[PDB]
């Protein structure tokens, strides 16, 4: 039995212009535990993205996150790419400055 | 202060062409990674992931370490017989994980105790209650379930609970109290969003808080709008606290009549906000 | 401290 990865990206902090900030990418609920986290910035992977140590629930899904360092813009786009074996296609989730 | 717990969230994955099986044993104290082993490192080692632990000595890390090794020797064999229980080939990639470990109360009694498997997602095997019999989840479980019965492997799982289990975890509370016990109080604002339409969203946010339980309700005149109210799952900031928010869609211009409320345990009371339009 | 394990 496959679980399909959950997700969500979001700064640490509240997002301003100009400002360095910490972009997540919180995954979530998925089996098996093998799996592919890409941060995107305007199309294109960004290289230095730092994951922590995964970990698993008690209904046994896997859970992990994954986190870049950025500087927020008025333009850039950001997003986090999945693939996971529960999935047909690799899942994108673009970030929302107000969730 | 009340309830405790002592649990070890066990996890051993075959990795076929790949190399050898990973394995790691990760422990809680009251939902808190204190310990951590990890096969995938260099001289793989026990390791503290909590600064109170390193009150306990070398010897401690060292017969942790060991028994570590010896476990990930057993889940190899594990994998092993299960592809031959379930009939599977031994190229493709299996997953076993264990919870094992122990509740008490506060005066330091056992309340409840945990020793369960799972293959691929799925619940294998499972020590009842009583601690005494099993519950096997499918006929590969039923084999292992006589062979445990067999050797009295439920003796052995309620005396590690009741003793060692029990003992360590009372051991544990004791260097790690002050620091469990610790509360950030959340942050909370509220923001209002638009797409030009009649109808406003607003969204109330939670930051900075600890631990990770948390309430956000949305009410119009004392009513909680369960059913109308957005939320998303807490989420860590990644620099130990977490973070939630929940919003609700509402009339333009009636902004007014909705309040949020914030509950949570670092609160003297429990926090009341309103959209408020800046200066 | 963690319990031992036995086989499955």
């Amino acid at each position: 039995i496959q679980k399909t990865p959950q997700i969500q990206v979001y700064s640490r902090h509240p997002p301003e212009n100009g400002k360095p900030n910490i972009l997540n990418c919180y995954v979530t609920q998925f089996h098996p535990p093998h799996i592919e986290i890409q941060m995107l910035k305007n199309g294109k992977k960004i290289p230095k993205v730092e994951m922590s140590d995964m970990s698993f629930s008690k209904d046994w899904s896997f859970y992990i996150l994954a986190h870049t360092e950025f500087t927020p813009t008025e333009t850039d786009t950001y997003a986090c790419r999945v693939k996971h074996d529960s999935m047909a296609e690799p899942k994108t989730v673009y970030w929302d400055r107000d969730m | 202060m009340g309830p405790h717990s002592l649990r070890y969230f066990v996890t051993a994955v075959s990795r076929p062409g790949l190399g050898e099986p990973r394995y790691m044993e990760v422990g809680y104290v009251d939902d808190t990674e204190f310990v951590r082993f990890d096969s995938d490192a260099e001289n793989p080692r026990y390791e503290p992931r909590a600064r109170w632990m390193e009150q306990e000595g070398p010897e401690y890390w060292e017969r942790e370490t060991q028994k570590a090794k010896g476990n990930e020797q057993s889940f190899r064999v594990d994998l092993r017989t299960l592809l031959g229980y379930y009939n599977q080939s031994k190229g493709g990639s299996h997953t076993i994980q264990v919870i094992s470990g122990c509740e008490v109360g506060s005066d330091g009694r056992l309340l409840r105790g945990y020793q369960q498997y799972a293959y691929d997602g799925c619940d294998y095997i499972a020590l009842n209650e009583d601690l005494k019999t099993w519950t096997a989840a499918d006929m590969a479980a039923l084999i292992t379930k006589h062979k445990w019965e067999q050797a009295g492997e439920a003796e052995r799982l309620r005396a590690y609970l009741e003793g060692t289990c029990v003992e360590w975890l009372r051991r544990y509370l004791k260097n790690g109290n002050a620091t469990l016990l610790r509360t950030d109080s959340p942050k909370a604002h509220v923001t209002h969003h638009s797409r030009p339409e009649d109808k406003v969203t607003l969204r109330c946010w939670a930051l900075g808080f600890y631990p990770a339980d948390i309430t956000l309700t949305w009410q119009l005149n004392g009513e909680e709008l369960i059913q109308d109210m957005e939320l998303v799952e807490t989420r860590p900031a990644g620099d130990g606290t977490f973070q939630k928010w929940a919003s609700v869609v509402v009339p333009l211009g009636k902004e007014q009549y909705y309040t949020c409320h914030v509950y949570h345990q670092g609160l003297p009371e429990p926090l009341t906000l309103r959209w408020e339009p800046p200066p | 401290k963690v319990i031992t394990f036995i086989d499955l």
